[PDB]
């Protein structure tokens, strides 16, 4: 999981990372600047999590590509406002015990953060209104 | 000059109305139950030599949705037939063009008379499948 400058001045241990709402990994550290949008960096993390997967288990193989899809509109600016909301959701059924293995829940840890301490930019993605459906002559539509 | 004895029961002769040993046509109507068929099967034995019977409705026609203990599958089963007019109910321009179906054969004699063997199925054939375009079902 991503952490801040207020996560700093604080000890690399594993529970006092595991306080922090992170993890301490392997304790090598990334440093994110201020120049990188940080839904472009997430959804070079998603491609990398939804590439890799075995495909052994459903929430993995098909979970983690639709993460993937939404932060490319969200990238490009193509998001509808149920798309967030979603994200939200995966990160949630894609945890621990969920899945076959701990790759699916390691998936998730960078993309609930990010959500969470930068959700101005992935708001900044949502610009087109929710169309999954194209009209139907001589049917009229159920309307919502 | 065709007089008709309409025994129209339940639901379907509503439609015949916004359409004994005098009636030589017996236009059945309605469902024909098991119980009441002796009525229909002694009022068709009362009328003359020249008899015409036409059956409307899918109830009268076959037993229509009642394939049930209690219907009998139609009113061809015990009394002759002329013409079959289906619907649920037909429509009174239906129960016109009946008639107007009959008096060609009241003018055509065994009143088959090898011209009836063309039936409206094939003779308005090549009026309904040249059809291509019809009005969406969105508007009035
Ligand atoms: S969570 Fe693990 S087992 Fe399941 S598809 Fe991904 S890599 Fe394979
Ligand atoms: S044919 Fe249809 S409308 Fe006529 S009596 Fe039977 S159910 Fe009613």
């Amino acid at each position: 999981d991503f952490l801040t400058e207020a996560h700093l001045d604080l000890p690399m241990e594993f529970e006092s990372i595991g306080k922090a709402g992170s993890r301490l990994g392997t304790a090598l550290a990334m440093a994110v600047d201020h120049e990188i949008n940080m839904v472009s960096l997430v959804r070079n993390l998603e491609e990398f999590f939804a590439r890799e997967s075995c495909g052994w288990c459903t929430p993995c193989r098909d979970g983690l590509p639709w993460s993937v899809k939404i932060l490319r509109a969200l990238e490009r600016g193509e998001g509808q406002p149920g798309d967030i909301e979603t994200l939200e959701q995966l990160c949630r059924f894609l945890g621990p015990g969920k899945t076959f293995c701990a790759h699916a829940p390691g998936a998730v840890e960078p993309l609930q953060s990010a959500i969470k301490y930068f959700r101005e930019e992935f708001e900044a993605g949502i610009k087109q209104p929710f169309s999954n459906t194209h009209l139907i002559n001589g049917i009229q539509p159920n309307l919502l | 000059s065709i007089w008709p004895y309409n025994f129209g029961l339940s639901c379907c002769y509503v439609e015949m109305v916004t359409s004994p040993r005098q009636a030589d046509l017996m236009v059945v109507a309605g469902t024909c139950f098991t119980k009441m068929a002796p009525v229909i099967q002694r009022l068709y034995d009362q009328m003359l030599e020249p008899k015409w019977v036409i059956s409307m409705g899918a109830c009268a026609n076959s037993g229509g949705m009642y394939d049930i203990y209690s219907v009998v599958q139609g009113v061809d089963k015990f009394i002759p037939v002329d013409v079959y007019i289906p619907g649920c109910p037909p429509r009174p321009e239906a129960y016109m063009q009946a008639l107007m179906l009959l008096q060609e054969s009241i003018g055509k004699e065994q009143g088959v008379y090898r011209a009836n063997m063309q039936s409206e199925r094939e003779r308005k054939r090549g009026e309904r499948i040249a059809v291509t375009n019809l009005r969406t079902p969105d508007e009035i």
